[PDB]
């Protein structure tokens, strides 16, 4: 299907265009320090108060109200930030469905993109200035619908192997993660 | 004439290096792809919509979600790496035998020929267990993604079969 995801972000579209899209925190960490990115979805959902510096995921919201909420909570203090409207692609996972009961923050209803989101996948962006969102959507001329119109997010089934609970987490003892559990868990 | 290409293979095979060698004309510093890279490359009046998905064992189950409408398969192989050539075979045959990759023509890049201990195409063809595949339109092209050697030779074969 062709539904969409929303992400609040303090980086302006010109920066995102030059980046090649909404990339993960761990990518710039990899090219600078050589640190391999962390693809453990559990580490991504937990974080550490902000996002981890080696994080290999890019969080999104399912609705505009939710993405706005991220903006007025997590991006509080920022004069200007953007809510990026994004198309679905098979590198995206529904966190609460992958981590299940052990989802650290289920109220996020977060859909995280593994490896970041190319610029062609960004439909457009709203602008939030001083908390106000009165400007209509700006369309991305770089957006390629043909790419993603026929692609959906990854099923939770595929995400279970990337949950990345600690080796001694009780979730590797239980369904459905036991089927993807690393040795000893 | 738009041809949808799905470029797969094990991690470190040189897929992203090939993609952006074709796209930008230069080999760039890459990052292990855990997500995907997609670019449209034009060559000989054929818009190659090339998909590059990461080859780490963990995200290989995600490959399947990029099969729909794929007209060509590019399987990249590291020829210096003999430890995982068997692993490369199994994955190749797992891709092409999928219901939605039945009609796909298969270009194999025997990548990393510049390295001295690398396996030659006639060994790779055998070690990838496609010696007796007469049913499918395939071809093994020796390549060096960093230099660009063999890339547009492989695309020429891809173009001739599309
Ligand atoms: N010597 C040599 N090195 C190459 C060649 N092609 C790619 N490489 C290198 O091998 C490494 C892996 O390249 P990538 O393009 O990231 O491999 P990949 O298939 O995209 O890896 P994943 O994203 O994990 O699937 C990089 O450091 C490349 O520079 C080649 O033809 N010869
Ligand atoms: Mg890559
Ligand atoms: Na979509």
């Amino acid at each position: 299907n062709d539904d969409k995801l929303y992400r609040a972000d303090s980086r302006p579209p010109d920066e995102i265009k030059q980046s090649g899209g909404l990339m993960p925190r761990g990518q710039s960490e990899y090219f600078d320090r050589g640190t391999q990115m962390n693809i453990n979805l559990y580490d991504h959902a937990r974080g550490t108060q902000f996002v981890r510096h080696d994080d290999g995921y890019v969080s999104t919201s399912i609705s505009l109200r939710s993405a706005h909420l991220v903006g007025q909570t997590i991006l509080s203090g920022h004069s200007t930030y953007y809510i990026y409207v994004i198309a679905t692609a098979p590198n995206m996972f529904n966190v609460n469905d992958v981590l299940g009961a052990y989802s650290p923050h289920p109220d996020d209803q977060d859909v995280s993109a593994l490896g970041g989101i190319p610029y062609s996948q960004i439909y457009g962006w709203y602008r939030v200035h001083f908390g106000v969102l009165d400007e209509q959507l700006h369309r991305n001329r770089g957006y390629r619908d043909r790419y993603y119109s026929n692609l959906d997010i990854a099923p939770a089934a595929d995400g279970y192997g990337l949950a990345g609970f600690p080796p001694e987490h009780r979730a590797w003892r239980e369904e459905p993660w036991i089927h993807h559990a690393p040795p000893g868990s | 004439k738009e041809m949808r290409i799905l470029m797969l293979g094990l991690d470190a095979a040189g897929k992203t290096t090939i993609l952006y060698k074709l796209k930008l004309g230069q080999s760039v510093t890459t990052i292990p792809t855990v997500g995907f890279n997609v670019e449209t490359v034009t060559y000989k009046n054929v818009k190659f919509n090339v998909w590059d998905v990461g080859g780490l064992d963990k995200i290989r189950p995600l490959w399947r979600h990029y099969y729909t409408g794929t007209q060509g398969l590019i399987f990249v192989v590291d020829c210096a790496d003999r430890d995982r050539i068997d692993e490369a075979r199994q994955e190749l045959h797992r891709i092409i035998n999928d219901r939605e990759m039945r009609d796909a023509i298969i270009l194999i890049f025997a990548n990393k020929q510049d390295l001295p201990d690398a396996m030659k195409p006639h060994e790779i063809q055998e070690k990838l267990g496609l010696t007796r595949i007469r049913d499918r339109n395939w071809y093994v092209q020796p390549s060096c993604a960093t230099s660009g050697d063999g890339l547009y030779e492989g695309l020429t074969w891809l173009t001739s079969n599309y």
